[PDB]
């Protein structure tokens, strides 16, 4: 069974620097492109950026309005998608959304879905 | 112990399209050996007798497996990929369903479907070109004869032997 | 790539037609494969997201058939036949040619 959350949430300073983790198991975590999107409290998922597969060279993208800020990155012993916040300025979700149709996995699934969505972790800002 | 890229090539974790199939440049038991197949027989040479190397991989559909062989004539054989009527070379292909395909399909995986010059052998033409040529150009997609040259087969588990994807590396020993 | 959805905020009732149109700044529909890169996703309040449809047209399996999409070019929609008690849920668009870029998002709702 696959399950996707993620913990670490909490209130912070503006000006610090920490990073945000999740929680991955029961799929095939390599060949998928895992990505992290954000949703402000009572606004939409903003695309923070994709991390692809090692196969496909790893190619790391941002969205303009994070861009030169955050930063994602992968991880497979802990199976654990992260993402790093560097100059915090004034809810998370991890995921595998917009894989499927780059990455190299077959037919066969754990139960039928191929997307993965993460539990949400809110990260609150002083 | 020797490595060679056909093992790259052959499990390779994404194939190339027909329309630009990728070229690489012993012991080649491993490759009949991997995996069952429809059909694997060399066409121009012998099974047993294959063991300047040509490695062109793609994927091509089941019934289109004997299409790649020296003399045939198709859709395959005259644009796609075109062979020397005195080449030695094989072709193998096995059901890779479970590897390649997808819920849903995966569309990666192109073939050239028509370009005007008969496609010579060994020649790769990669260009998204219209229709070529013909009364009227035009350039465009407003009518007919001007057709884009490229055209995907989705590959799905619940298609059937014939329509289901086969990892085709037509090498070409010279 | 801009993404944007018709309309930020859509209420259906309890088994009536609910169509999300989608419209990109760019063209999504590649010219090779001659198939759209586009996705569905909605979101219940509280928990995981999940994914409707794949390719504009494809259907995620496990979910019945009143989930529907069809899309060409720059303009697609997602209509979906019958809403339940369990598919209220607030709706994101996505494509993913360059980059991946959800839409505002379309919260649905029973009227
Ligand atoms: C070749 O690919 C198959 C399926 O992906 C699998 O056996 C493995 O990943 C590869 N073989 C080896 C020996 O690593």
């Amino acid at each position: 069974e696959v399950q996707l959350v993620e913990s670490g949430g909490g209130l912070v300073k503006p000006g610090g620097s920490l990073r945000l983790s999740c929680a991955a198991s029961g799929f095939t975590f390599r060949d998928v492109w895992m990505s992290w999107v954000r949703q402000a409290p009572g606004k939409g998922l903003e695309w923070v950026g994709r991390i692809k597969s090692k196969i496909d060279g790893g190619t790391t993208d941002y969205a303009a309005p994070v861009k030169g800020r955050f930063t994602i990155s992968r991880d497979d012993s802990k199976n654990t998608l992260y993402l790093q916040m560097n100059s915090l300025k004034t809810v998370y979700y991890c995921t595998t959304a917009g894989s499927y149709y780059y990455d190299t996995v077959g037919p066969e699934l754990p139960e039928g879905k191929f997307d993965y969505w993460g539990q949400g972790t809110l990260v609150t800002v002083s | 112990t020797n490595l060679c890229p056909f093992d790259e090539v052959f499990n390779a974790t994404r194939f190339a399209s027909v329309y630009a199939w990728n070229r690489k440049r012993a012991d080649y038991s491993v490759l009949y050996n991997f995996a069952p197949f429809f059909a694997f027989k060399c066409y121009g040479v012998s099974p047993t007798k294959l063991n300047n190397v040509y490695a062109d991989s793609f994927v091509i559909r089941g019934n289109e497996v004997s299409q790649i062989a020296p003399g045939q004539t198709g859709n395959i054989a005259d644009y796609n990929y075109k062979l020397p009527d005195d080449f030695t070379g094989c072709v193998i292909a096995w059901n890779s369903n479970k590897l390649d395909s997808k819920v849903g399909g995966n569309y990666n995986y192109l073939y050239r479907l028509f370009r005007k010059s008969n496609l010579k052998p060994f020649e790769r033409d990669i260009s998204t070109e219209i229709y070529q040529a013909g009364n009227k150009p035009c350039n465009g997609v407003a009518g007919f004869n001007c057709y884009f040259p490229l055209r995907s087969y989705g590959f799905r588990p619940t298609y059937g032997v014939g329509h289901q994807p086969y990892r085709v590396v037509v090498l070409s020993f010279e | 790539i801009v993404m944007t959805q018709s309309p930020d905020s859509l209420a259906v009732s309890l088994g009536e037609r609910a169509t999300i149109n989608c419209k990109s700044s760019q063209s999504v529909l590649y010219a090779a494969n001659n198939k759209n890169y586009l996705a569905w996703y909605q979101q219940k309040p509280g928990q995981p997201p999940k994914l409707l449809m794949y390719w504009a047209s494809e259907r995620e399996s496990g979910v019945p058939d009143r989930f529907s999409g069809s899309g060409s070019g720059a303009e697609f929609t997602l209509t979906i036949s019958s809403l339940q008690a369990e598919d209220v849920a607030i709706y994101y668009c996505q494509q993913y040619y360059s980059t991946l870029t959800f839409g505002g998002g379309t919260k649905v709702e029973i009227k």
